[PDB]
């Protein structure tokens, strides 16, 4: 196995990295390496720091990142159960992505 | 003349008003010597045209007693003072021609309500009125009965003891009630064997007498009118066998309920539910629950007399969107043959935002009217989420519409049978004062659906619709595992649009050749299709939340 | 006298009315005969100068029945007791006369709203009205019409039965109708060669049969002191050699336009757009739904009914700005030929501004008199947009006005052919309860433009303007990757800009040389100018908030691969 962004034996075809080969990431390989992004929620009360990574320049369409299952998962795994956390979900969207907009698409950044 | 079998709908009214006028009138002698007030004014409520000079003149033909009408309008419009000697001479001759009723049509018309009246002479129309009323203590077995729209247009002067002090209320048909004015109404007419009335009864919903009256008016008149041109038979006379060899079909009546708009669509639907428990499967205790403290007060008052018990005034629904909250209500209701009221969340919300909530009152009224009634009050914390929500903006959860419901369940009595049911799929933010040993104290748990009563859904939804043997439902729910009753309802529609589209397209393709029913049933490949569109709408985080607000419901009471 | 052909405009109004009077007054013993009970009063709706009383005088004139006039100022300006008696000579006048039709022209001057009276004789000329219309027991045949200019300014008494129970509304002329207006008031006079009735009928917007006559008149009377000053010779009698010599021209037309005063501009306009699928390219799949769920419920009723399966209501549109989420409403509306009415995001500013949500209820009934029609809200999420966006001021997602669109759609009948489609480019920030299943369950999203899609567009803008033929719009559209629908128009605004500039500059400096046409088309050099100046509406890092909420709600559905056991 792999613990977190170690290289493996599958070449990468949208190598951006340059490492030539798939990184594993989360029980899955990937192309390039995510993007790190510091994220904080208040929800009733408590306060959790997160790190958010986002995936991009994924050759595989159902690779790339989704923001509204990210904010879910976040949401979900830091305050299960909790009651009207809907709007916390949408705080987190809104927060993403005005926070992982590129102006100019070659700011690859990886972690 | 008229009958007492021309009346339509309003049957418990037509009982009720015999109960009160039939032993004065028939019996004049007997209360002369006994020492019992007969009633000397009734009100007849309800929205214009539902029928109440008919009641009048009905009850005035039957009993046998001198009927005198007097119209408002008719009285308003004479000159000062004259106005006055109408209104006497008219009380003077019915005390003469005894016994007799007297019939005021346009009661809110001679005595409006006070700030609505300015002129001085209207103030001494009204008080003219109110001195004749007062003066029948006379006893010449003299009956006045008056009609209006709603009880607050009226002088409250006028509601006083010794005048008008009895009521009865008309309301809008049934369903039953419109098909037997649709039989009265076309009874001198000749309908076809494809007419049947009692569809077009269950199509027709806000429509009063007067409408339906209208309506077979406007269906005979399109039938004539087809006819006429084509026989043109446009002579000095008519003939007696044209009108018998022509009659009404089913498609004259459905363009004129197509070109027919309804007078009393805004107002309170007050009727019996016709939905019963075969709609919705399982929830066995829900059901035991329900009839327990909806149904025993209002058939053993005196087991209830005997125990001491108080009667609950009501429970409140809680639980995930679209597993059927209105249902075990609308059942319950039908199964007590007790009336239904309804009052959705957007009614609230208008309560609140237009600063209206005296309205609520009304509403109450109502239901203390109709009684038996159960009460139904749906999205109760849609005020509550509308000013903010789990945090909210500024103090508690207490409102104006819910202060207002609260002041008007506290301040009733046990002795109706009124019942108030309340849903809510976000009881976090409910008000505490409602959850109160007295108001709402009952709160009950609606899950989702199990494997059995995923059966009952569909073959209650599917009833209405052509289903081909080989569809096999058991597999269907076992599939389905985790989804409410609003996903099984749109999977039996999308099913029916996907049929619906296939017949148009082949009906469409099979007039092509034509230049030169192939679907009658629902296959189970349109099934297969329709579940590609399924969708799970109640997430696992909500079954999550609702089983952790019922777990700290439930931890507390521990022995 | 006045007759049908003097009327124009409005078709199906007159229609109603004919069926609804001609055949109980041309057969008054054949009625008697019969036990229905015809009508006993008819209220007409509709702004001043739509021809009212031009349509009571001639349905009186051709069915042949007495037409007596009561007129509203004329009866309230008499002394208190001589109209009341004024009321009931008419009244007796047309009984003895029968059959006979008795037309109030300004019921609302006799009979206005009850807080708006003020007064006592008023109430009582009112009461007196009501006892006379009540008191029609059958008097032979006669038929009491009155005209007002809203339904909300008449006393409620007189709209229950018995009484002007049945409304005929009669709206603003649409393009067919003005023309036919101009036909009728210009079939006297004559026009030049040049004089296209088409093109000034569909210039005029906003405009009611008055303003349509006095138009004419102007232009007549335009020409005839553009003529006349010439001979100047004001005779004795108006001699026949100068009419004739006399024709109006298209000048006088455009001159006469340029200083009209539209009667109605505000008023909610009801008409069958004349736009059509041509117009956009692509989305098939968008119209096959709008047609499944819009042209079905309305054309094969007896198929839904057999199946019993109850029509949808409503539909909402979501996607960027600008790509033709408009047109696509009006195109359908167009299909089914039914009428189509729009409402903007400043009208409902408007009514949550002023705390006026009573209107909804207006334009609800103006709908369902209207039907079959559809009723378009633009851009509802502009309350919530209007309230802080996405970061709200506190409060939950729910306003004073859509709770009344709630309240209203609920309540209307399904049976009549009433269809809503709301628009909207932030999904996010609508509130949930419009989309709860029974109001509007179906989401649909209009993506950016396609090839084909941009080559109908600029093909539909390039349509009124001469283009030369070596322009190459393919090339343009492969050209242009991530327009939507309004960068498009502009470009070719922009190319047309250019044209003229370059011509009117051509015409000055060979007027000036000129001391002792160079530019009839359009052609590359302009457009490759305008394409100069292109700028893309919708960046790319603002379509994948779209994409990303149409995939979730897209993978949300992952049971395709259920299969009965067989
Ligand atoms: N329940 C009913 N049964 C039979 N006819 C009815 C009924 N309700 C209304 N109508 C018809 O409607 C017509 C007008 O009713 P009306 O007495 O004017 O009502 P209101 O007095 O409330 O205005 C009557 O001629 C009557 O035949
Ligand atoms: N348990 C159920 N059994 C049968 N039908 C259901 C059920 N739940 C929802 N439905 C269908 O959904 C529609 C409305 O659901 P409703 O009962 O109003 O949801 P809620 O329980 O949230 O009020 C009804 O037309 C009904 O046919
Ligand atoms: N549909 C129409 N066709 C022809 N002429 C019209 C039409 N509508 C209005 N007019 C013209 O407008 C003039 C004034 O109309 P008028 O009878 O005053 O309407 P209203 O009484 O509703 O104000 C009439 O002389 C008539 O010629
Ligand atoms: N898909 C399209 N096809 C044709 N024209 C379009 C399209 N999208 C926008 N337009 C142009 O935009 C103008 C109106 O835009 P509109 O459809 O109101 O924008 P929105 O879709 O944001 O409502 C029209 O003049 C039309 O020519």
């Amino acid at each position: 196995v792999y613990l977190d962004g170690d290289r493996t034996n599958s070449r990468s075809t949208g190598g951006k990295c340059g490492c030539g080969f798939k990184h594993f990431w989360d029980g899955k390989e990937y192309d390039n390496l995510p993007e790190a992004f510091p994220i904080t929620l208040e929800w009733g009360g408590r306060v959790v720091r997160e790190t958010v990574y986002w995936f991009q320049y994924e050759s595989d369409s159902s690779l790339n990142s989704n923001v509204y299952d990210v904010a879910m998962k976040l949401v979900t795994k830091h305050f299960p159960g909790e009651f009207g956390s809907e709007i916390l979900v949408q705080k987190v969207v809104h927060t993403i992505l005005h926070q992982t907009a590129k102006k100019n698409p070659d700011d690859y950044t990886p972690v | 003349e008229v009958g007492y079998d021309d009346i339509g709908g309003c049957r418990k009214q037509l009982a009720q008003i015999k109960e009160m006028v039939e032993l004065p009138l028939r019996h004049p002698a007997l209360f002369k010597a006994i020492g019992v007030k007969p009633p000397r004014g009734i009100l007849l409520y309800g929205p214009p045209g539902t029928g109440k000079t008919l009641i009048a003149r009905a009850v005035a033909n039957e009993t046998g007693a001198f009927f005198f009408l007097i119209n408002g309008p008719e009285i308003m419009s004479k000159l000062a003072g004259e106005s006055e000697s109408n209104l006497r001479k008219a009380f003077e001759e019915a005390e003469k021609n005894a016994p007799a009723i007297i019939f005021i049509d346009e009661l809110d018309a001679i005595a409006p309500k006070r700030e609505k009246t300015h002129g001085e002479v209207e103030r001494r129309i009204v008080s003219q009125l109110l001195t004749l009323m007062d003066g029948l203590k006379q006893r010449a077995h003299v009956i006045v009965m008056a009609a209006t729209n709603r009880p607050n247009s009226i002088d409250p002067a006028l509601r006083r003891f010794g005048r008008f002090d009895r009521e009865v209320d008309i309301g809008i048909p049934d369903a039953t009630g419109r098909l037997e004015i649709l039989q009265i109404h076309t009874k001198n007419m000749k309908l076809a064997d494809d007419v049947d009335l009692e569809q077009v009864a269950n199509e027709t919903h806000g429509h009063v007498g007067a409408d339906l009256a209208a309506l077979c008016s406007e269906a005979a008149l399109q039938a004539i009118r087809k006819k006429m041109d084509l026989i043109d038979l446009e002579d000095e006379t008519i003939d007696a066998e044209v009108m018998n060899s022509l009659a009404v079909t089913m498609d004259d009546f459905r363009w004129a309920l197509s070109q027919s708009n309804p007078s009393a669509l805004r107002e309170t639907v007050v009727e019996v539910p016709q939905v019963t428990w075969e709609d919705i499967g399982g929830l066995e205790d829900v059901k035991r629950e329900l009839q327990e403290l909806v149904q025993y007060p209002v058939e053993h008052p005196d087991k209830f007399l005997k125990f001491g018990m108080t009667p609950s005034k009501g429970v409140l629904f809680y639980g995930p969107p679209g597993c059927g909250k209105t249902l075990l209500a609308k059942a319950i209701a039908n199964e007590c043959q007790a009336n239904f009221i309804s009052i959705k969340g957007p009614e609230l919300l208008t309560m609140w935002f237009g600063e209206s909530e005296a309205n609520v009152r009304e509403i109450f009224d109502k239901a203390r009217q109709a009684a038996p009634c159960v009460l139904f009050f749906d999205e109760l914390d849609s005020i509550a989420k509308a000013r903010g929500g789990n945090i909210g903006d500024g103090g508690g959860a207490a409102d104006r519409v819910i202060n207002q419901i609260l002041t008007e369940m506290d301040g009733m009595s046990t002795k109706k049978n009124v019942f108030i049911i309340g849903a809510t799929n976000r009881p976090d933010i409910i008000d505490p004062a409602i959850l109160r040993p007295g108001r709402l104290d009952q709160l009950i748990y609606i899950p989702l659906p199990d494997e059995k009563s995923r059966v009952a859904i569909l073959k209650a939804n599917l009833r209405k619709s052509p289903v081909a043997k080989d569809v096999d439902l058991e597999f269907l729910a076992k599939m389905t595992n985790g989804f409410s009753g609003a996903d099984l309802t749109e999977i039996c529609q999308r099913a029916c649009k996907l049929a619906i589209r296939e017949s148009i397209e082949s009906e469409i393709r099979r007039e092509r050749e034509r230049q030169t029913d192939p679907v009658p049933e629902i296959r189970r490949d349109h099934f297969e299709e329709a579940m590609r569109f399924a969708r799970r709408s109640v997430s696992d985080n909500d079954i999550r939340k609702y089983e952790m607000f019922a777990q700290t419901l439930q931890q507390s009471r521990g022995f």
